[PDB]
């Protein structure tokens, strides 16, 4: 979507080699706005958000309101035409599907992970949206460890070091006896 | 005869030219490396300012 909206300013990236350049630009410049409407109004009038970047052959580009419009898709998937709601409402819907007794604990113990949740300014937008959706009295906490990118691998390393985990592995004998469909069994 | 006073300076010139070219090239390379380092320092400072920016 960023590569598609960058054509509105003059720069065109098409070949698959340049998708890495667009990815780097997204990683380096994009940020998630706390409130979308007022920020969009400001960015179209003032000039304090327009930031410059250097392509790998020179030819510096200047991105304006595209900084916070590309990551806005996560909270509003109508940009790409997808039907579902944003990630701020999918979380609440998955919470409400749970039983009525464990909604408070999930409210107070929301956890974030993944590389794409590394955008500067997502933990506050998520908090605001969830507060808007969830009942007002409950306390809402969004856990955002500094090491979000490697959280999954750190968890895997911790899991592989446990003593009680030593009998959960799929023995090669079991595969030879039952075939590749052994994974679907109680041996996950 | 008259050839040798010219040949001597002619050969004096070649190695000097090569050495000057090598020196200027290496100095330019160092200059570009330092430029990249300086830009990186500016990037680190500005990234800190942009990430914190009050929270």
């Amino acid at each position: 979507y960023l590569m598609k909206i960058l054509t509105e300013r003059g720069y065109s990236f098409v070949t698959t080699a340049e998708r890495e350049i667009v990815r780097d630009i997204k990683e380096k410049l994009c940020y998630v706005a706390l409130d979308f409407e007022n920020e969009m109004a400001t960015a179209a009038s003032s000039s304090s958000l327009e930031k410059s970047y250097e392509l790998p052959d020179g030819q510096v580009i200047t991105i304006g309101n595209e900084r916070f419009r590309c990551p806005e898709t996560l909270f509003q998937p109508s940009f790409i035409g997808m039907e579902s709601a944003g990630i701020h409402e999918t979380t609440y819907n998955s919470i409400m599907k749970c039983d009525i007794d464990i909604r408070k604990d999930l409210y107070a113990n929301n956890v974030l992970s993944g590389g794409t949740t590394m955008y500067p300014g997502i933990a506050d937008r998520m908090q605001k949206e969830i507060t808007a959706l969830a009942p007002s009295t409950m306390k809402i906490k969004i856990i955002a460890p500094p090491e979000r990118k490697y959280s999954v691998w750190i968890g895997g390393s911790i899991l592989a070091s446990l003593s009680t985990f030593q009998q959960m592995w799929i023995s090669k004998q079991e595969y030879d006896e039952a075939g590749p469909s052994i994974v679907h069994r109680k041996c996950f | 005869d008259k050839l040798k006073e010219a040949e001597t300076r002619a050969e004096f010139a070649e190695r000097s030219v090569t050495k000057l070219e090598k020196s200027i090239d290496d100095l330019e390379d160092e200059l570009y490396a330092q430029k990249l380092k300086y830009k990186a320092i500016s990037e680190e400072l500005d990234h800190a300012l942009n990430d914190m920016t009050s929270i």
